RNA sequence: AGAACCUUACCUGGUCUUGACAUCCACGGAAGUUUUCAGAGAUGAGAAUGUGCCUUCGGGAACCGUGAGACAGGUGCUGCA
RNA sequence: CGGCCGGGAACUCAAAGGAGACUGCCAGUGAUAAACUGGAGGAAGGUGGGGAUGACGUCAAGUCAUCAUGGCCCUUACGACCAGGGCUACACACGUGCUACAAUGGCGCAUACAAAGAGAAGCGACCUCGCGAGAGCAAGCGGACCUCAUAAAGUGCGUCGUAGUCCGGAUUGGAGUCUGCAACUCGACUCCAUGAAGUCGGAAUCGCUAGUAAUCGUGGAUCAGAAUGCCACGGUGAAUACG
């Protein structure tokens, strides 16, 4: 059987570490064997805006929305895992995407 | 801005979205390099017949909570000011103020 | 042997050295060091530690680089091949320090700021 | 040494040399002396007078010096008569390419001179 | 500065010579940070130099820079109410570094091709004291014992 | 000078996001409007129900906005009644299907917004602005904040030429990043102008941050 | 300059026009605000007055015209000099 | 943090007046889609295609047009309210 | 003969959590003090480096044209729609930048080393055509995977030999490509041709204390197209501080 990705996205580093360990720890209770967690690049967006509405050119803030990407791979799945799985939720704002093969 | 510009934006918005298709498969037979050239011309008349505001080049992003015709950023759809407010008042989610 | 390993950074450059006693032959990336470093200043900072511990004729070191330019690839070859003799004997301390070869520069590039064209230089002002 | 007329430096590498002619620049020189089967970098001495005549042929195919001159002039004068904007400009002797006049237009408006 | 607390920064020995006068020497004609060239050139001036002169390959250097190194200098000074030139002795670092910085002027500012054999002719001619640092060397003495009526102030 | 805002400089440290959900470039700037049009249909349907704070969450296909009010028996009616009426309109403006919690604020008094709320009503309700910040400083520290800071601003009294006035009990350090200040803002429009006031509350500081 | 693949561009309502002043020989001049159609060699010989922007300019179409826009024969800045 | 048109706030000329943008009221039609002509376009004349959803079958909702009003609209002055 | 593929969690790296640096120790100075200088050890030594952070207040500072608002003013018009023009003019002056004035260089050939980012009405590979800008077909990629995307300066070899030049690129004519309803006023870029001024710049004046100045490339926001500006990334990398 191939193995099952999740790629976990989050703004904020605890939260996805929460969501993360939750997985991994069900995962490893019901039977299955995982390879993760894997801390891929995060990504890191920046803004420069004006802060002052009428000229005053070098009064600025500079803002980011950091990205964190989690990467758990689970092979040889189960049926129990697979149930387990589904019936635990996550912490919201955690962006999950499963790759499956 | 007024009120006038901002209804004259959903305007163009409207008509865009409208005419769409004519417009690509126009410019397709327009632009086509194995064409007939006699349908290339009329392609290109009937390009002109098409209404103005319907070229997705003619419209200007502005904020959409004020209208700002300028500082338009695409991310979060806000002028420079309404964004330094809302990330202030922490309603875009992840924005914080960074020093690296 | 024992493959001594030591890592080695300078500006943005990062080097992996493993130490092997033999012959004196230094590849770096799969290459010598006359073809990676034409510029003799280089090769002269890459052979800077052999010489004060004076065993460069009697190791054989492999060096692999990512990172940065030639000069700081250089030097985090040197840093690298420091730490790797000194995971090969540990006496040599006081001399490599002594020498200064076991610091590892922290000098960075400093980040553009807003209102100075570059890092420090500010807009010409104009009295009037 | 004498090409429609010039009197081509006899000191400096073939293809330089011939970028003397007015209409042969670096590029047409290039082609000029490859088309005849010279090397660029033999210079007008130990060039025997057959080869100078091979490039004479070569060069006499583009079109070079007082002709070229008078279908600038021609295609000057063209604009001019016809009254179009380009021609206004050539006859303000002002930037006709759309450059900014305001300021930093004196190549075409000539040396300064104060109010 | 106000503080008066100044940490020299350390150099490193050339490369070929080993000689922290030479490094020097090699920053002072360096422009834009190129490093490589200028050391290309530095080498280049010393091999014809010492193929001229016939000596060894650091002494002909030393023999220049002893010929242009400045004893005394003027400094502006303001003591009571008129503007002094005051003779001031130069401390040895400061010796070294005006006669390298005049060397490599004068040799930036000669005829000939290519800066090694400026640099070549102009150590040359340091050597032999007929060469404009040395020209220069001599004026500055010359003013500074003018004036040596006001070395106190 | 210009003072950076204590809850954006402080946000990730020790204070949360208002909203929190993950979107990608696609359909950020269309939550975010939204989430305007979401909060401003709230905060005026409920001008007169003390609301302090609309945290706006979007679970999957969904939205979650929770109303922290001080008055939750007049946000909610009589068995749920005005819930569902709010949550009908919210799944209206945002699409999506919607769903709406209550959070009390136990102690009113405390909390910025609403502080900043009350002496706006007074101001445009004809009270003495002195005796309005004065008195809302004063509950604040029986409630017991470590301090409190309120700023009045603009025509008192209508005054041909406005001016500013601020009263500050305990300590209010908006330099320290760790310390826990709430500040929110509020602006009355009265018959000579807009009156801005701006409240400050330190409520301790927090070591282990927790985010 | 426009892409040869695309062809000289014109108006359609130019277009019309001149075609049936040309086929009925009509010397009316043609009273245009369209500066960006190319002049083509049908329109030889005709009077069109293209607006500058406060006011038509009549232009006689010849020969030597053939290929430039019609907006290239009336300025639209005045410039009488400074001193 | 980016004027060919659009932006655009300025000028010429052509146009509209409860209005480009809203709430309310009445009447009449689902909207919508396809093509012709006049005009620079804005709009004007038309023409085919058009009977959508709840429907307590009383009719409603959305949408469009018409008509009178309250009102809209103002990038118009005062940053010395 | 490519980490490519079996294979290994060693190393670079990727994040997350922690340790570490505090005049803590030694010697000297100092008032039995604060404090300062030097040394050891240490990756770092005295705020290790950089940033965010801007007290009470001054300037009736700037913004009624982002927004909100009091008072005033218009209501078949100072409101609204449309096409063309203008904001791009040009005798001149001031300010900010870019390019050079050459040989520490220009041109030609071969060759090496980065960092940080962006991408779905998007980035667009490979192959074919075009001198070139690009075109046709079209893989892959919501991306440590695919693309943008070959970094340049450097190094090696040749030539140029101090010229207004094989420096300089302005201006200008012809012919083109792309975006776009449409490049005339008024785009960007390509090719061919022309090769202005300029040979280091008065009084005066600006920036900068170290990975800084200087020099060389790269990316992003805005954006259908349109940076020598703005904001970020790195490569090479100094002089001086007696006072
Ligand atoms: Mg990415
Ligand atoms: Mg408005
Ligand atoms: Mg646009
Ligand atoms: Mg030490
Ligand atoms: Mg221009
Ligand atoms: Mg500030
Ligand atoms: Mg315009
Ligand atoms: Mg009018
Ligand atoms: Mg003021
Ligand atoms: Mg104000
Ligand atoms: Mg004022
Ligand atoms: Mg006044
Ligand atoms: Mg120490
Ligand atoms: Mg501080
Ligand atoms: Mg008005
Ligand atoms: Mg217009
Ligand atoms: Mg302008
Ligand atoms: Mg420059
Ligand atoms: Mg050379
Ligand atoms: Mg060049
Ligand atoms: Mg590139
Ligand atoms: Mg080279
Ligand atoms: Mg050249
Ligand atoms: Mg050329
Ligand atoms: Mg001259
Ligand atoms: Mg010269
Ligand atoms: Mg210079
Ligand atoms: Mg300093
Ligand atoms: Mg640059
Ligand atoms: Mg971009
Ligand atoms: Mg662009
Ligand atoms: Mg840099």
């Amino acid at each position: 059987n191939q193995r099952i990705r999740i790629r976990l996205k989050a703004f904020d580093h605890r939260l996805i570490d929460q969501a993360t360990a939750e997985i991994v720890e069900t995962a490893k209770r019901t039977g299955a064997q995982v390879r993760g967690p894997i801390p891929l690049p995060t990504r890191k967006e920046r803004f420069t805006v004006l802060i002052s509405p009428h000229v005053n050119k070098d009064a600025r803030d500079q803002y980011e929305i950091r990205t964190h990407l989690r990467l758990v791979d689970i092979v040889e799945p189960t049926e129990k895992t697979v149930d387990a799985l589904m019936r635990l939720d996550l912490a919201a704002g955690v962006d999950v995407q499963i790759s499956l093969g | 801005a007024k009120q006038s510009m901002k209804a004259r934006e959903v305007k163009r918005v409207a008509l865009a979205d409208k005419y769409f298709a004519k417009r690509a498969e126009l410019k397709a037979i327009i632009s086509d390099v194995n064409a007939s050239d006699e349908d290339r011309w009329n392609a290109v008349l009937k390009l002109q017949t098409l209404p103005r505001d319907s070229s997705p080049s003619r419209q200007r992003n502005r904020c959409r909570q004020t209208g700002r015709p300028h500082g338009f950023l695409r991310k979060f759809g806000l002028s420079r000011i309404k964004v330094r407010e809302a990330a202030m008042r922490g309603e875009i989610p992840g924005l914080k103020k960074a020093s690296w | 042997e024992n493959q001594y390993y030591g890592t080695g950074r300078r500006k943005s450059s990062a080097a992996r050295v493993f130490i092997k006693p033999g012959n004196g032959k230094i590849v770096i990336n799969q290459r010598s060091l006359e073809q990676y470093f034409g510029r003799e200043t280089a090769r002269m900072v890459v052979r800077q530690p052999l010489e004060l511990v004076d065993m460069v004729e009697k190791l054989d070191l492999y060096i692999t680089v990512k990172g940065g330019g030639i000069s700081g690839q250089a030097g985090a070859i040197r840093h690298g091949i420091t730490r790797a003799l000194m995971e090969y004997d540990e006496s040599l301390r006081s001399e490599l320090r002594k020498a200064g070869f076991v610091t590892r520069d922290a000098r960075q590039v400093e980040r553009k700021k807003v209102g100075l064209r570059k890092a420090r230089r500010r807009p010409q002002f104009s009295k009037r | 040494a004498r090409i429609a007329g010039i009197n081509i430096p006899d000191h400096k590498h073939a293809v330089i040399a011939l970028t003397s002619i007015y209409g042969v620049g670096k590029t047409r020189s290039k082609a000029i002396l490859a088309a005849a089967g010279i090397a660029e970098d033999v210079k007008i001495s130990e060039l025997s007078e057959g080869q100078i005549d091979t490039l004479r042929d070569e060069v006499a195919k583009f079109v070079v010096e007082g002709d070229l001159r008078r279908e600038i002039s021609m295609s000057i004068k063209r604009l001019m008569d016809l009254g179009c904007y380009r021609g206004l400009r050539h006859r303000r002797g002002l930037p006709v390419r759309g450059q900014r006049t305001k300021t930093n237009a004196r190549t075409r408006k000539g040396p300064r001179k104060p109010i | 500065p106000r503080r008066r607390v100044i940490g020299q920064r350390k150099i490193l020995p050339d490369p070929k010579f080993g000689s922290e006068l030479l490094a020097k020497f090699v920053n002072i004609l360096m422009v834009d940070g190129k490093k490589s060239t200028a050391e290309s050139i530095v080498y280049s001036a010393l091999e014809t130099l010492a193929q001229r002169s016939g000596k060894s390959e650091l002494e002909a250097f030393e023999v220049a820079l002893e010929n242009v190194r400045p004893t005394v200098e003027v400094k502006s000074r303001r003591v009571g109410g008129s503007t002094y030139q005051v003779p001031v002795e130069v401390r040895p670092v400061r010796r070294n570094a005006l006669a390298m910085r005049w060397i490599v002027e004068a040799a930036r500012k000669r005829g000939d091709k290519s800066m090694a054999l400026r640099l070549a002719n102009e150590l040359s001619d340091a050597a032999e004291n007929k060469g404009t640092a040395v020209k220069k060397r001599e004026d500055v003495h010359r003013m500074a014992e003018a004036n040596k009526a006001f070395a106190h102030y | 000078g210009q003072k950076v805002h204590p809850n954006g400089i402080r946000l990730g440290i020790v204070k949360p996001w208002n909203s929190t959900w993950f979107a990608n470039t696609k359909e950020f700037a269309d939550n975010l409007d939204s989430d305007f049009k979401v909060r401003q249909y709230l905060t005026k349907e409920l001008a007169k129900a003390s609301v302090s704070r609309i945290v706006i969450e979007r679970p999957a296909k969904s939205i979650r906005v929770t109303i922290h009010t001080a008055r939750p028996g007049i946000v909610i009616g009589k068995k749920g009644e005005d819930v569902e009426k709010l949550r009908k309109v919210v799944a209206d403006i945002a699409g999506v299907p919607a769903q709406i919690n209550i959070a009390e604020v136990r102690k009113p008094e405390l909390d910025a917004k609403l502080v900043a709320d009350s002496i706006t009503s007074q101001l445009e309700r004809r009270v003495m602005f002195r005796r309005a910040m004065k008195r809302t400083v004063q509950n604040a520290m029986r409630l017991g904040a470590k301090g409190i800071k309120v700023e009045v601003s603009g025509r008192l009294g209508g005054a041909e030429i406005a001016r500013t006035e601020w009263y500050r009990e305990g300590r209010v350090p908006l330099h320290t990043l760790r310390a826990d200040i709430d500040y929110n803002t509020s602006e009355a429009h009265t018959t000579y102008g807009v009156i801005g006031v701006k409240v400050w509350i330190f409520k301790g500081e927090i070591l282990g941050g927790m985010a | 300059p426009r892409s040869l693949k695309k062809g000289p561009f014109i108006d359609l309502h130019l277009l019309k026009k001149v075609e049936k002043a040309v086929e009925s020989g009509d010397k009316k001049p043609l009273r245009t605000w369209s500066r960006r159609s190319t002049i083509f060699p049908n329109m030889i010989g005709l009077t069109i007055a293209v607006h500058n922007g406060r006011q038509h300019v009549p232009v006689f179409v010849t020969d030597e015209m053939v290929g430039h826009k019609l907006g290239e024969f009336a300025p639209t800045r005045t410039y009488r000099g400074h001193a």
